[PDB]
DNA sequence: GCATGCATGCGCATGCATGCATGCAGCATGCATGCATGCATGCGCATGCATGC
């Protein structure tokens, strides 16, 4: 039956909606949205703590505190208020600051049952998608007439109830056979998953803790396992801890889990999510007068790394390995590879660790390895594993998270032939095909790959040709799109100079590059141009054709590299065409990197 | 939820302070009133409290018409009655003045009890914040004594009983607002939704039960911990308990056995009474319906059978009674607790002279000729018979009881018989008598008899003891039994007027009784000739079938005949005529008294108690001696009703002492002898015809 | 959950009160009436049968036979329709003809449960009218709240539900001790009655067969015990006759009873119901034009009963009696009489009991007696009867029934004093006094009596006084208004006469002379006048100083009757005022009665 | 080129969570019956009344 405080926090949640605009306007745009498209979006709205303590801090605890009570109010106000300016029901989400509500699963304790909370961790395991049973749907032949039955169970509501187990109806009231309408059943999905806490943050040498997670209808294949990701949700317990009947075992306790109601990946250094940025209407006012201006390669290229000296080419090089070209696909099913490989090699002490470093925590999606650090199958993804439903599958290596993304391998030449031969196919083919017992399948890993690598003899030796220094297969050289070479070689002014340059730094902002390059990425696509043609033409053949002792070999991944790297020069300048300034600064960077 | 909330326009915290304000700020048109009377209640000499709902309705008013705002308690209380006793209870309690009378020999064991009681609260709360302080660990030091002690609740302290009293129609009126609270009804008319409400119900009371201890709240005292447990009660039936539930057993292994304390009890005198519905309000051709009253506390004792009275109660509900079987969900019994009592005929015992009685009594006196003025009151429709009228005032005003010593006793009441022809109005002075009468009972014939008539023995419903119940004579008990067709009565019912007109008393030995009954009654009996109309060729005593030892025994006896005559019958047609077209009496230069001042002239008259001298008694023992000689010529010649005896002596002492006790006077004169005597002269003229 | 059978029902019901506009019209009466006095009327109409089977016969059928699904449709609709129309739920009472549902506690088997009946008989025993508990208020002192609960049962509704016994609260939520609201909760009446088949209708030396009937609300207390009743309901099964658990018991059956919904008094020959007739404008038109002509009394006179010959001064005595008086109540609480009374002496051949079994046929409410059928407490309800519940009380008697009413008496010579006694004080008096063990009351007896009775020496003889012939208490003669002596002296033409009369009767209607006797004696009361008061003093003088020698004694009984005569004479006129004629005509017919 | 040592995949034993039944014993509960209670019933006696003589 009605309740008077029930009806006052309705009110009162009415008050809230009535002086804050944004959520009604919200709510009119989802609607908007939803009746043009017929795609459909979902019934569900985001409110601000910040927003509700302002306004009035009593309800603010209330629903910090006890959720149970004041949380059902405010959905009846936003499905009213809904329903009211339309010419499902509706749900809420919290976002802001939680205060001491922001736990992680070690710090969370049974104090905090019944109470909103906001938990931290990695998704260890996700489960199987399965549609739960809402409302049946029967017909009688005997008679034509349609009959209908409802469902519940105990985690649809947060308010404790009287169960009413009904039962499946396959009879009429008077004795009639029926029959089913599957199509006119009703169906909901449902999930549970499984968080733990973060391997940067847990204490060294002591096992993990872990919760449960109950997800339904549209908050159901929002993850992944191995991902970081922060859930908001309502701490509760359910069902009997063996009070009822004798249940002389007294060891297990009362079932908890959190019935979550708001789920946000987060991006960090070496995990399988990509970050991005909202771009507003300034940053694309300041991105497109910027692209107006002649050097604007070389003040981008200046701007990564300030900290490190020189090495001026090789910021260039990882500047048009961050944009990237374009790859393409033919009707005949045909793929050709538009992305960027950089090896360097150099004497020990050149900032090369630092560079790719950098590169790790600047790039968006980017993953990092060490020569021997991960071997086998912690590359390829060629593991395999299975739950307790019986079946096998695959999970995901360090490449095939890369998908997309930038892989760093540090201490290159200390890894082995038998996965230098599987590298090869992700490099060239950028795809991975595993044939274990009961699996074949084919995994995209379509990725960028930075290297670095120590000469032979401890430090690059002039009197030696190249291939005594390097000492790497010709096969696998020809599919670094560049490689460079760098020594430190003893001079008054320079070490005068680094000198000071070192003490000044012991005693174009990045974010603003991010979005630039995230912009150029996702909106440019540039075509190839005659004058482009006959440049890569002519530079193709002179190198092919000319005497040079060369670092690397010649093939037509060459003339490819040149139409990737004209592309990406394109890209850099926001162009939708390569032009012969593109041509010939990708032919000079190719030249200077061989000679 | 389970068991959800609702929100009603009722504030109690309002309530309450207004409460508190009206207590303390009243004044009537000294210091406050309410005040006043709680200072007389902390001395001792009151046990009730009466809060009557005008002089809240003035003070709601008072604060209007000023301008600040006031709440309608009236219609809260109206509506909610049973829930305002313990508010203006507690809003008493905060505010009892202390007493300015030490504490005697000579007071209630109660009063005692209750003394010890608030000492004893003091020093508990003395030792504890004595023993807080010691430690060293003032409102709070405060708050925490109270929050570890335990008291004596204040109803275990509380010494006085609270009723309350309906709005007069007067005041609704002069305040245009409608009183529903003393609007009078029929048991017919209060249906299911009256429940909970204060109303005034009109009837007429056939029982009541005797007064009872009801028991409260239980006390029972443990030896082990030395504490005193109290278990409310308000049921039927109760349980006792068996171990104790003080802290110090509830931690302890070992506890004590509890024991009962009668002294320390809370009980309340406790009476139940029926009423019944009178005969106008009752629709055509159905029977009268009852109802069931409680009476609690100061107000016991209040009603007696007979009594046609306007009730004010609460009405509350009761669990249902009946048969199992015919239960269909939450049936419930109800009843009236009540809260006050207003009688429509005044008791003369209760009779107390003031100023408003004093100028209506000496106005009356002054205008002069009482004794006519009054006898002319009584039934002011029936012409003539101003002679009867007289002897049936004096009849209701009474004579003088002698107390002589030595255990005997002489009656102090007159008896009178009407005997007379058809068509002469008995029936209907009959009838006027009884109902002037505070107290008279009316009866006619064979619908009467045996235990109607006497008593009968029953069971008594409430309590579980036998009982015995009255009839018409017990009923009429120091009033007026009024006997219509007294001739027709069985000889067994004569027996029993023969015994009570005798000495005032009824003895009956039958199968399981064996007693004697008190019957302070006056007799009024009609009668009619044996042959119908009265034959003059025979003897009087022929003409009548009662026996003349039974005609004897009363003090006056009428004769009327009906001889036509064309004057007088022009007259009487011409009153009864107007009588008709009108509803009031014809004469213009006679104002009647109304029913209600008479009884007041009555009840004081009553107060007095002349005495006789020599003169008079000289005179009378003349006028004696005269009669009797003569009369015993008359019986010679069987033309008398009966020889002339001392019981005609005391009866001329009687009238002499009734017409002084009228004039109101403490010596008798030798007039009143004078008329007397006419009296029973002219009592026997329609014969000499 | 909604039901479309329902809702179809429903809809048709809504057209069927839409096709028939005079439902509509009441309802909008009901509630104009309520709003403007403030008395309240209940919320409930009548249907008619005929009406619905000529409609929709489906329907017509369906609520035949199965109301528990066809009524709550129907007051649905009312009640949305009311709720609709106007600026408690509403209910169906039903009229008509019931075909084979109209049935006797006889004949009222197991096959016709669950089905609409219509029952007749006489009600032989109510039950204590008492409130019913439905919702439950309280209130919390350490909170300030008002909490409720609602409560029901098996009888409150045709469908049967599961139950739900709730229990009384006591405590809140949280512990809190809780305070009952008397005059916040709500209570319903209940009653259950008797009925049994009619005595004119039950077999003969057979016992009776009897059935419950249960009342609710505004139907509780329309009837008496000894009423003749017609209560149309659905006749229904409750509970489970002993088949849950074991209960080895087989002999008890299921438990029946009515669930009444509509009550009808009934009027019939000898019982305490009244007869009255609803009056049309062409009624009263047709009576007052009527009254405007100078010989209604004796049109009025001879139409009753006409298949006699002559006695026209007693028709026009029944006539008066009929019409009656006006009574007189003083403020000093003194009563005058104003009916009257009329006793008959005769030969014994001469329609005495044909003019009384007349009279009990067209008055409407008179019961009949003779000399020794009833005697002692029969005629005074001097009897004393208690239920179970322990209480003793009266049941009324003959002329207690008969109270604003007539009493027929036939051998009236034949009673005893007894009950002449008793008699008397209801022929001046009008009231009836008991005193038995217990009892002490007075109960009102407000009739007119008419009788009949014989000569002692068989024939009225004239050498004789009256006295002698009749043979009766002076005192009782003289209660009596009217005193006739009747006898048939042969006569060769007057024989001649009577014979063809009677011949013709072997080979104003009445209803209209009720119609005519309900309206005068309910509208008109008229006043005294100075013109009668003058001549009923005269006459009455001339007849106390008469030296004629009467069959009747003079008092002042005679100087009322003369009155009361006149009175009743004017009330034929429906004038309002007595005139000199009506004073001519009353003593006109007293000195026709005594001489 | 040639010999060793490490990683790596294959194969073999075993423990261990789920899920079910079956004989058994324990514990709430219906059921036999033991009873007081209050009520109505008929069952004769005393007798007031009407009738015949
Ligand atoms: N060109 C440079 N400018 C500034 N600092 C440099 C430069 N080259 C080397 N360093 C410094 O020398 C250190 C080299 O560390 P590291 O990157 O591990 O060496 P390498 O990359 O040669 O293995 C860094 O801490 C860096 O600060
Ligand atoms: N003196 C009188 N004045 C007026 N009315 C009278 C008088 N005597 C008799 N009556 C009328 O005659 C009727 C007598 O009835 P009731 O009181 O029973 O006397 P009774 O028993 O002598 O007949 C009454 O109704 C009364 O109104
Ligand atoms: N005046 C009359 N006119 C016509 N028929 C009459 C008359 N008087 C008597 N009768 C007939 O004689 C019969 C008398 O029957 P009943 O009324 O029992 O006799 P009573 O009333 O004299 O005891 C009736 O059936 C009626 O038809
Ligand atoms: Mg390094
Ligand atoms: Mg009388
Ligand atoms: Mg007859
Ligand atoms: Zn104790």
């Amino acid at each position: 039956a009605p309740d008077a405080v029930f009806g006052d926090r309705v009110r009162r949640f009415q008050e809230f909606l009535d002086t804050f605009t944004s959520y009604r306007d919200s709510v009119r745009s989802i609607q908007v949205y939803n009746s043009n498209n017929a795609n459909i979006l979902p019934h569900r709205i985001i409110i601000s703590l910040d927003d509700l303590r302002e306004f009035d801090r009593s309800f603010w605890s209330g629903i910090l505190v006890e959720p149970a009570y004041f949380i059902p109010p405010a959905e009846k106000a936003l499905t009213d208020l809904a329903d009211s300016m339309d010419d499902h029901p509706w749900k809420l989400s919290f976002k802001g600051s939680f205060g001491a509500h922001a736990l992680s699963p070690r710090t969370l304790t049974a104090q905090h049952l019944n109470k909103l909370v906001s938990v931290e961790g990695i998704v260890t395991k996700t489960s199987l998608v399965r549609p739960k049973l809402i409302r049946s749907v029967h017909y009688a032949a005997k008679t034509g007439r349609f009959h209908y039955r409802d469902y519940t169970d105990a985690t649809t509501t947060l308010t404790t109830r009287i169960p009413t187990p009904a039962i499946y109806p396959t009879e009429d009231t008077e004795g009639n056979k029926l029959t089913t309408e599957y199509g006119y059943s009703t169906f909901i999905d449902h999930q549970r998953i499984t968080v733990q806490e973060m391997p940067e943050m847990a204490p060294a040498g002591q096992l993990p803790r872990s919760i449960d997670v109950i997800l339904d209808d549209d908050l159901v294949d929002k993850t992944k396992p191995g991902d970081r990701v922060n859930v908001v949700g309502v701490f509760k317990s359910l069902g009997a801890g063996g009070m009822n009947q004798s249940n002389s075992n007294t060891l297990i306790g009362f079932k908890t889990l959190i019935l979550g109601n708001t789920v946000y990946p987060l991006h960090a250094r070496s995990t399988g999510v990509a970050a991005r940025q909202m771009l507003t209407d300034f940053d694309i006012r300041n991105i497109n007068k910027l692209s107006k201006k002649k050097d604007i390669f070389d003040i981008l290229s200046q701007s990564l790394a300030p900290s490190i000296y020189g090495h001026d080419h090789i910021k260039k090089a990882i500047l048009l390995m961050l944009m990237g070209g374009v790859e393409k696909n033919l009707e005949n099913g045909s793929h050709l590879r538009g992305d960027i490989n950089i090896l360097m090699v150099g004497d020990p002490s050149t900032a090369k660790s630092q560079l790719l470093r950098f590169v790790l925590n600047t790039a968006s999606l980017a993953i990092a390895t060490t020569g021997r650090g991960s071997s086998g199958v912690g590359l390829t993804a060629a593991v395999t594993t299975d739950r307790e439903t019986g079946e096998r599958r695959l999970e995901a290596g360090a490449m095939v998270l890369a998908d997309r993304g930038v892989v760093c391998i540090d201490e290159f030449d200390k890894m082995t032939d038998v996965d230098r031969v599987a590298i090869h196919e992700v490099m060239e083919q950028q795809t991975v095909t595993i044939a274990k017992a009961g699996i074949h399948t084919t995994l995209n890993a379509r990725c960028s790959v930075i290297a670095a690598a120590n000469p032979v003899f401890g430090q690059y030796d002039v009197n030696r040709d190249p291939h005594q220094n390097i000492a790497l297969p010709d096969s696998l050289l020809s599919r670094f799109d560049l490689l460079f070479v760098v020594t430190d070689d003893i001079n008054e002014i320079r070490d005068r100079s680094i000198s000071e340059h070192v003490l000044r730094t012991h005693r174009v902002t990045i974010p603003f590059l991010r979005k630039y390059v995230q912009y150029a990425k996702e909106r440019v696509i540039p075509q190839l141009t005659q004058e482009a043609i006959n440049v890569i033409v002519k530079n193709y053949t002179d190198l092919r054709n000319d005497d040079n002792t060369k670092k690397s070999p010649i093939t037509a991944r060459t003339l490819e590299t040149l139409i990737r790297l004209a592309t990406a020069h394109a890209k850099v300048r926001l162009s939708k065409t390569v032009n012969k300034v593109d041509a010939k600064v990708a032919a000079n960077l190719l030249r200077f990197a061989l000679l | 939820a389970a068991l959800p909330s609702i929100q009603l326009p009722v504030d109690y915290n309002n309530l309450f302070n207004e409460i508190t304000d009206f207590l303390v700020t009243f004044k009537q048109d000294k210091g406050p009133k309410y005040m006043a009377m709680l200072q007389k209640v902390a001395n001792r000499e009151l046990n009730s409290v009466i809060i009557d709902l005008d002089d809240i309705l003035q003070y709601q008013n008072e604060k209007f018409l000023q301008g600040t705002q006031a709440d309608d308690l009236v219609s809260a209380i109206q509506q909610n009655a049973n829930h305002f006793t313990e508010l203006f209870c507690r809003a008493i309690d905060n505010n009892m003045p202390l007493p300015t009378k030490e504490i005697d020999y000579k007071d209630d064991v109660l009063d005692v009890i209750l003394n010890q009681r608030r000492l004893r609260n003091e020093r508990m709360l003395s030792d504890r914040t004595n023993e807080i302080r010691s430690e060293n660990l003032n409102d709070a030091l405060r708050e925490v004594v109270e929050d570890e002690t335990e008291l004596f609740p204040p109803n275990l302290t509380r010494r006085y009983f609270l009723y309350f009293k309906p709005l007069s129609q007067n005041c609704a009126r002069r305040y245009r607002k409608k009183a529903i609270s003393s609007k009078p009804l029929s048991v017919r008319q209060i249906k299911g939704d009256f429940l909970g409400q204060l109303i005034t119900v009109r009837g007429i009371i056939t029982r009541v039960s005797d007064v009872k201890p009801a028991v409260e709240v239980i006390a029972y005292t443990c030896d082990q911990c030395g504490y005193e447990v109290f278990q409310e009660v308000n049921s039927r039936t109760f349980t006792p308990l068996s171990e104790c539930t003080s802290e110090e057993c509830s931690q302890n292994q070992t506890k004590g056995q509890l024991f009962m304390s009668t002294r320390a009890s809370k009980f309340s005198a406790f009476q139940e009474c029926k009423i019944q519905e009178l005969s106008q309000q009752v629709p055509v051709g159905h029977i009268p319906r009852s109802l069931n009253i409680h009476v609690n506390g100061t107000l016991v004792r209040s009603l007696s059978p007979g009594d046609i009275v306007d009730v004010t109660g609460i009405f509350l509900p009761a669990p249902y009674t009946g048969f199992k079987a015919l239960k269909a969900g939450l049936l419930t019994e109800t009843y009236l607790e009540a809260q006050f009592v207003r009688q429509h005929k005044k008791k003369f015992a209760s009779f107390s002279l003031t100023s408003d009685v004093e100028e209506r009594v000496m106005e009356l006196i002054t205008s002069g000729d009482v004794y006519n003025r009054l006898a002319k009151s009584i039934a002011p429709e029936i012409y003539g018979n101003l002679d009867v009228k007289k002897a049936l005032l004096l009849l209701l005003v009474g004579g003088v009881d002698k107390r002589v010593g030595d255990g005997m006793k002489i009656r102090g009441d007159i008896n009178v018989c009407l005997m007379g022809d058809p068509g002469v109005a008995k029936s209907q002075l009959l009838k006027a008598i009884c109902k002037i009468s505070p107290r008279g009972v009316y009866t006619t014939g064979k619908g009467s008899s045996g235990v109607g008539l006497t008593a009968a023995v029953m069971k008594d419903p409430v309590t579980d003891e036998m009982i015995l119940e009255g009839g018409a004579l017990v009923l009429a008990d120091n009033g007026i039994c009024c006997i219509d067709e007294f001739d027709k009565m069985d000889e067994s019912d004569r027996t029993a007027i023969h015994e009570v007109m005798e000495q005032q008393t009824i003895s009956i030995s039958k199968a399981g009784i064996n007693t004697t009954l008190n019957a302070r009654t006056s007799i009024l009996a009609a009668a009619n000739p044996l042959y119908g109309r009265y034959n003059p060729r025979l003897s009087p005593l022929d003409n009548i079938n009662l026996p003349a030892a039974l005609l004897s025994r009363f003090d006056i006896l009428f004769l009327m005949l009906d001889i036509p005559s064309r004057d007088d019958d022009e007259k009487l047609a011409e009153h009864v005529t107007y009588v008709h077209m009108h509803n009031k009496q014809p004469d213009l230069d006679f104002t009647p008294v109304e029913p209600s001042k008479m009884r007041e002239y009555i009840a004081y008259a009553k107060t007095k108690r002349p005495v006789m001298s020599e003169a008079v008694n000289d005179y009378v023992v003349q006028a004696y001696i005269r009669l009797r000689q003569d009369s015993k010529r008359e019986m010679d010649s069987k033309f008398s009703f009966g020889q002339a005896t001392p019981r005609t002596l005391l009866g001329i002492i009687r009238l002499s002492q009734a017409l002084a006790k009228l004039r109101l006077a403490d010596m008798v004169d030798i007039d009143d002898v004078e008329e007397a005597l006419r009296l029973v002269r002219v009592s026997k003229e329609s014969l000499y015809q």
